[PDB]
């Protein structure tokens, strides 16, 4: 895509019914992707852990 | 939902995002600040209605304390609620009677007086300009053909016919103690109605009245004139209680 | 009948084949008579009336309530029989959320210290609860239910009679010349609570 | 004195919805179910008219009203509502009979009281009617059935249920009802889809039935409502 | 960031100024094949005996997800399970669809 | 009219029969003030219902036979449409209730099946089906109901009716059974046990689905344990129940039991509150087919083959 | 030396004599939750066997919920009751303690002794009083909670597969529950506890008046026609309220009115709503 010469992507979205394979989908690629595939929802015992709390999301 | 406003429908008479109308609920919690209860039984022969006089002061002519209110010769009502509201509704229905025998050349039925008062108020409902009546409504008379008739009519709009009804403080605990009673199916007189009605009452409040401290509106088959119990009679009727 | 009975006179409960009350809880206007309840109940009665004003119990120690709480149903549960009489629990009364302060997490789990305690597995025996508010709209569903709380007992502003009938109590020791205007009084009396 | 709120109360709000009516569309999906069948030879209407207890006399206030002498009404959501339609409805349903001396076409009086309603959408300082009709008729040999809701827009059905679960209603009237159906046939199916709710021993002072055959539109006696409750 | 919810109509506005979510790719219900395909797949991770269509079943089946399907296997066993039977024969899977399909029509 | 009736019912009411009752019955019928009669008849049907086991009482429900196509026409210039639905499923109702000739109820019921076309209500068309192909089970004739439901399968599901497609499944699934074929049979019971999940269940209807299912689980020896767990629930329902088929799964309960080698759960099963409230002839027997068994005896069990099989020779 | 499996979880095994007694027959008119939690546990913790070859997956844990009376806490003492294994009853609330690490070191015995013992129920009532969501570290007192999540939850799904230790927990406001709970694998099998109906209440009603005597001739059907939707245990104040009125008059058995006082004392929540709504 660099070499086409088109700023390449960062972030998709996927819409649909609800249950009917969009985690797979994020996750599956992440997975064959091997890249650490995060989910980050709202959940504060996740931001004990990761984030020292902080006070936003960067 | 389940509580939820939005914009002014907690001030004025439009739809909740629930689709409740607020300003009509309040105007039912409206009616309890009076702080009376009335009751109304349906006999086989008559009907009856009886209510609490509450006469705090003897600095006060207590017989001009009523909340009973003759709209017709044959057509009685008991008011709940707002007393200046109550008036209103009364003036109301008068007129509209009135009105109805000079248009049909018959006298009013009870049915159509209370569907024509359910009506007008409907209007307040829909209406943002006005507020509701925090008033109650209960009907009684003899239909040349349906036998004796009890009807009630809302705030919002609402008006229905019963067998028997109550309306106020203690409306619940009356409508329950009434519901059993009907349920027993016993030769409805009218001392079996007035002594169910005023027990009702007595019951209900634990109160066990003077002839002062209520005040029984009644009508007949035999005699449709709607007539107001003197204190004599009801008293007369209340040492006959004592007895079973 | 709910509390004293169901103690020296349930031997025979069983012949019905019900068990002995749970919990009552007042409920009232304030000012009904609740408070002097308590009092009357576990002067006459006396047993083992643990009184709990339900809010002296919070400290701020973790689980400085639940410690509390136990104590309570422990003692009482080997001392029973024993009256639990908490005075306002709009406290631990609670209601549960979605959610508050961090605050809230403490009572509530001590809310349901004793209601895991009046029900759960271990069985209340001979130990009786008397529940006590002015304004039970705040309470949560979970505590109002029976195996918890048995039946609301209601205390109305005293009638033109209970006003009367309370009114020649508290004013049965004053020097009053033959002119004592109870019913006059009583009548312009009104929607007046029991003080 | 007194005058009248001249402004609108029922407003575009920015995703475009006129919110008032969707709420108004709330108490209606919330008054008691109501079930209307065109069956070929004749159109059905039933409704859930489960009183408080035992003190209501349920010979007083009916919920299907008659219009004129060949249509007929039922309603979901608020009472004073309908009675002020029903009333309104008769009017208009008279106006036209002056004037052609010729009863009122099912539609166009469908037509007239929708119009009504969408006044209250727009006219000033009111909410609309919280209220869904469905008006049965008979003219021209075919029967006819339309619905109505509070913005004033009117659709026809061969079937159709409003009011507390009116979607399963709808559903169970898709599966367990089709064409060819006698107008005894749709009573039948009308009291089984009103039954898929309610909550009681249905009675035959719990439910009101009204019928609209080429004889006229009439509401069935309790005795008859009883027969067909006896299945 | 793959963000992926339902009903796009319900994400705002400033989430979709054209550029800015690159590949907008949405989802499919999914048919007989899908759910063939889906349903051969959760199927095979129990022990499925012979005399088993598939198709049969997704035909049956007529608006469930990726979900759906599993919880419609899931109870072939678990009946099967209850009959105390190892295997999981066709009619198993018949009934889960009710079953499924009960809960598809519950709440 | 009225004169007779309540007179006649408080005379009725009193003792006799209604034979005598008839008397005023067929005169209920007959008589008296000629309102119609609108509300006598159906009052006369009172009688006919009572007068009806009462016709039963002695055997001229195949009188009624006859007069239901009268009482037909006689609801037909008096009782209303709906009026025959009730009226008119009194009598093919309670007449199937009670055992007499197969003819005059094919014969009744046929007709009156055919009767609903000519007026033509499907919905009691479909209701009256279901007695008609059970009453061809039973009677004899078997090709006879194949034919019927497979030509009613289509009649309830356009509607999605579904408890008599359950009916027609389990009540037509037992024909082929009996027809010596438990894999139709069976694949007929296994489509039940589907459609039965898809809606409600219910109550008794349940029942036969599953003692069905128990059935099947013994008619190709697959296991008395899985069969077993059918006829305990599908005794339990019958149980709590009307109490009218209870008295046979408790029966089959038993079979798995004496199959199974445990005399021990026999024993459990002789309780008295739990069934003994039948105590007769089937608990008598499977108890003492039962211990006779654990007594590992031929000698006992030749003589329970001997004096109970009043029952055993009546069973498929 | 490495204690062999002790310490408080906190008791340990209940012991035998204090069996949650409520048998099954006192539970009734629940055979799908009761047959789920058969199913959930009773039977998969047995039978094992079919739970591999049957290809079934067994779950690990298991969620109650719904109203306040539709009986949860009564399907414990059902399963603590007919039960065999260990039924370990360690309450939510009293994880929390007056200490920095007695949380963890609970759940580390819990779950140890659930190991040791052998096919174990760890049953939590109540489970809100350790895990709701909206944590918040900083008072102090919520970091002692959400560890003892992450303790339950470590020692959640730090198992084996083969871990013959299910997992019980009971709750109403099933809503303040961090989704980390209910995730295949802690917590699979979500269980329901409507506020029965009808049929139901049939049992129930049966249920509760099979315990005691009364009239024959009477029929808790009339009540079993209404709505009201009375939970499980709501009509047991009844059951209990009318042995109130029957004994305060004295007269083994009650009469009409005990039922109806019952009903009118219990339902209580006579009004509502409004009449002109529908
Ligand atoms: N296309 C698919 N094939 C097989 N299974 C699927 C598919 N889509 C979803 N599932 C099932 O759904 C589960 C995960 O659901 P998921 O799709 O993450 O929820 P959502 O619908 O909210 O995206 C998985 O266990 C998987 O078995
Ligand atoms: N029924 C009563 N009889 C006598 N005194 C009463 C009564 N009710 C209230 N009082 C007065 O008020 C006090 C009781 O108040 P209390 O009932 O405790 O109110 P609350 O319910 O708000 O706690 C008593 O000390 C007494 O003086
Ligand atoms: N079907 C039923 N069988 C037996 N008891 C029932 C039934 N339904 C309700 N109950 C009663 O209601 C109560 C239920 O309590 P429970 O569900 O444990 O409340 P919580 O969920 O607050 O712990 C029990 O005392 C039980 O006796």
């Amino acid at each position: 895509f660099e070499a086409l010469g088109i700023a390449q992507p960062k972030g998709v979205l996927l819409y649909g019914p609800p249950g009917t394979g969009k985690t797979l989908l994020a996750r599956a690629v992440a997975h064959h992707t091997d890249c650490t595939f995060i989910r980050v929802s709202g959940s504060e015992l996740v931001q004990k852990f990761i984030g020292e709390g902080a006070r936003m999301v960067r | 939902s389940r509580g939820s406003s939005a914009g002014f429908d907690r001030h004025i008479t439009i739809f909740s995002p629930e689709g409740r109308l607020y300003q009509v609920e309040y105007a039912f919690k409206a009616i309890n600040q009076g702080g009376l209860t009335s009751v109304a039984v349906r006999g086989k022969d008559c009907a009856v209605i009886v209510t609490q006089k509450k006469v705090p002061d003897k600095l006060l002519d207590s017989s001009t304390v009523t909340h009973l209110f003759k709209i017709t010769e044959n057509i009685g009502c008991v008011m709940t609620g707002m007393t200046a509201d109550s008036r209103s509704q009364v003036q109301r229905a008068r007129y509209e009677a009135a009105n109805w025998k000079y248009k049909y050349g018959y006298e009013i039925p009870v049915d159509m007086l209370c569907k024509r008062i359910a009506d007008i108020s409907q209007v307040y409902t829909q209406n943002a300009e006005m507020r509701p009546l925090g008033c109650c409504m209960i009907l009684i008379g003899i239909d040349e053909e349906q036998g004796p008739q009890v009807y009630k009519c809302d705030p919002a709009g609402y008006y229905c016919g019963f067998k028997a009804t109550a309306a106020g403080v203690k409306q619940t605990e009356s409508t329950s103690f009434l519901e059993k009673k009907v349920k027993k199916k016993f030769d409805w007189t009218f001392e079996q109605t007035v002594e169910t009605a005023i027990t009702c009452l007595s019951t209900v409040l634990s109160i066990d009245f003077k002839p002062s401290e209520i005040e029984v509106g009644v009508v007949t088959v035999e005699n449709p004139k709607f007539r107001i119990l003197t204190e004599a009679e009801i008293d007369a009727h209340l040492v006959a209680l004592a007895e079973r | 009948e709910v509390i004293e009975l169901p103690l020296t006179n349930p031997e025979l409960f069983q012949r019905v084949g019900i068990i002995p009350p749970k919990g009552c809880l007042l409920y009232g206007p304030p000012g009904t008579g609740k408070t002097l309840l308590a009092r009357a109940v576990a002067s006459q009665l006396d047993c083992n009336f643990l009184k709990v004003v339900s809010s002296s119990i919070v400290d701020k120690y973790i689980g400085e309530s639940a410690r509390l709480i136990r104590e309570m149903f422990n003692y009482a549960r080997d001392h029973q029989p024993c009256i639990i009489f908490m005075d306002e629990i709009d406290a631990i009364g609670g209601r549960r959320f979605s959610e508050g302060t961090s605050a809230d997490r403490e009572i509530q789990r001590t809310l349901m210290e004793l209601l895991n305690q009046m029900d759960g597995f271990d069985t209340l025996h001979r130990v009786k609860m008397i529940m006590a508010t002015n304004r039970p709209d705040t309470l949560d569903p979970a505590l109002l239910r029976p195996g918890r709380l048995d039946r609301k007992i209601h205390i109305d502003l005293p009638n033109e009679q209970a006003r009367l009938d309370i009114l020649k109590i508290h004013a049965g020791p004053i020097t009053k010349h033959g002119e004592i205007d109870y019913e006059a009084i009583v009548k312009l009396s009104d929607g007046f609570n029991g003080a | 004195a007194e005058r009248g709120y001249s402004f609108s109360l029922t407003t575009f709000s920015p995703s475009g919805k006129l919110v008032q009516i969707e709420y108004a569309l709330a108490a209606v999906a919330g008054g008691a179910p109501s079930v209307g069948i065109k069956a070929a030879n004749g159109v059905v209407l039933a409704t859930e008219k489960k009183q408080k207890s035992i003190l209501y006399d349920e010979r007083s206030v009916h919920k299907v009203e008659p219009i004129t002498k060949h249509i007929g009404l039922v309603y979901s959501g608020m009472g004073p509502d309908y009675r002020v339609l029903v009333h309104r409805a008769r009017k208009l349903a008279q106006q036209y009979y002056l004037v052609y001396q010729e009863p009122i076409p099912t539609a166009q009086l469908v037509q007239r009281v929708a119009s009504v309603m969408q006044e209250y959408t727009q006219s000033g300082g009111v909410r609309p009617f919280g209220v869904s009709l469905l008006i049965c008729g008979w003219n021209e040999g075919r029967p006819y059935l339309f619905q109505s809701d509070p913005s004033g827009a009117y659709f026809a059905w061969k079937a159709t249920a409003m009011g507390k679960n009116y979607v399963n209603g709808k559903t169970f009237l898709e599966k367990r009802y089709n064409e060819d159906l006698e107008l005894e046939d749709a009573i039948h199916t009308a009291i089984l889809t009103l039954k898929e709710s309610f909550e009681g021993q249905m009675t035959e002072d719990n439910i009101e039935v009204g019928i609209c055959n080429e004889a006229g539109f009439r509401r069935l006696t309790p005795t008859e409502v009883k027969d067909y409750l006896a299945a | 960031v793959i963000m992926a919810t339902n009903r796009i109509d319900i994400l705002d506005s400033a989430l979709l100024r054209p550029g800015r979510i690159d590949r907008k790719i949405e989802f499919p219900p999914p048919n007989e094949e899908a759910r063939l395909d889906i349903l051969k797949i959760h199927s095979r991770k129990m022990n499925l005996t012979r005399g088993i269509n598939l198709r049969k079943i997704a035909e049956l089946m007529p608006g469930a997800s990726g979900a759906e399907v599993k919880g419609v296997c899931t109870e072939a066993g678990m009946y099967a399970l209850r009959e105390r039977r190892v295997h999981v024969t066709q009619e198993d899977f018949e009934m889960a669809v009710a079953k499924v399909m009960q809960k598809d029509s519950e709440k | 009219a009225a004169a007779a009736v309540v007179e006649f019912q408080r005379a009725q009411s009193l003792l006799s029969t209604d034979r005598e009752a008839s008397i005023d019955i067929l005169h209920s019928i007959v008589k008296r003030d000629i309102q119609e009669n609108d509300e006598e008849a159906v009052q006369v049907k009172e009688q006919s219902i009572l007068e009806l086991g009462s016709l039963l009482a002695k055997t001229g429900q195949a009188a009624e036979l006859g007069g239901l196509l009268k009482y037909v026409r006689p609801f037909l210039n008096s009782i209303s449409k709906a009026k025959a639905a009730r009226l008119v499923r009194s009598l093919l109702d309670l007449f199937l209730d009670m055992e007499a000739a197969t003819g005059q109820e094919v014969e009744l019921c046929l007709e009156c099946i055919e009767w609903a076309k000519s007026e033509k209500r499907t919905f009691l068309r479909q209701a009256l089906e279901a007695r008609l192909v059970s009453l061809y089970f039973d009677t004899k004739r078997y090709q006879e109901a194949l034919h019927l439901g497979s030509q009613l399968l289509r009649e309830l599901k356009k509607m999605d009716d579904k408890a008599l497609l359950v009916e027609v499944q389990l009540l037509e699934s037992k024909t082929y059974h009996a027809l010596s074929n438990l894999p139709k049979a069976r694949a007929a019971l296994t489509s039940a046990r589907t459609t039965a999940n898809a809606i409600y269940c219910p109550p008794k209807l349940q029942a036969t689905l599953d003692m069905q299912s128990g059935i099947i689980h013994a008619a190709e020896e697959k296991d008395w344990k899985t069969a077993y767990s059918y006829f305990y629930e599908a005794f339990e329902g019958y149980d709590s129940i009307d109490s009218p088929k209870a008295i046979t799964s408790l029966k089959y309960m038993l079979l798995c039991k004496i199959m199974l080698n445990t005399p021990e759960d026999v024993q459990a099963l002789v309780s008295g509150k739990l069934a003994l409230r039948y105590a007769g002839r089937q608990t008598e027997a499977l108890k003492c087919v039962a211990q006779a068994s654990k007594n590992r005896s031929l000698a006992d069990f030749e003589k329970a083959l001997t004096d109970y099989r009043a029952e055993l020779r009546d069973d498929p | 030396d490495v204690l062999p499996p002790e310490a408080d979880s906190s008791i340990m095994m209940l012991t035998s004599d204090q069996k949650p007694d409520v048998m099954y027959a006192d539970i009734g008119g629940m055979d799908i939750q009761k047959q789920e939690v058969r199913e959930a546990v009773e039977l998969p913790l047995t039978h094992f066997e079919l739970y591999k070859q049957i290809g079934i997956d067994p779950p690990r844990g298991v969620l109650m919920y719904g109203p306040p009376g539709c009986g949860k806490t009564m399907l414990a003492k059902a399963v603590a009751h007919h039960t065999t294994a260990a039924f370990i009853r360690v309450v939510g609330s009293e994880f929390v303690q007056k200490y920095l690490g007695e949380g963890p070191r609970m759940v580390r015995d819990v779950f140890r002794l659930a190991k040791e013992n052998a096919p174990a129920i760890i049953f939590i009532d109540e489970i809100d009083a350790i895990a709701t969501k909206r944590f918040d570290a900083q008072t102090g007192a919520d970091r002692e909670v959400q560890r003892i999540l992450l303790e339950l939850l470590n020692q959640m799904d730090g198992f084996d597969q083969n871990v013959n230790v299910k997992v019980i927990m009971a709750t109403n406001r099933a809503d303040t529950l961090d989704p980390a709970l209910l995730r295949p694998g802690r917590l699979d099998r979500k269980i329901e506890f409507p506020l029965p109906d009808r049929r139901q209440k049939r049992l129930i009603f049966s249920t509760i008046t099979s315990k005691m005597n009364l009239s024959e001739e009477v029929d808790l059907e009339d009540y079993v026609a209404r709505p009201d939707k009375i939970s499980g245990a709501d009509i047991n104040s009844i059951c209990q309220e009318s042995g109130m009125l029957a004994v305060r008059e004295n007269r083994y058995i009650v009469l009409a009115k005990d039922f109806e006082k019952a009903y009118k004392t219990v339902i209580k929540k006579d009004e509502q709503e409004h009449e002109f709504y529908k």
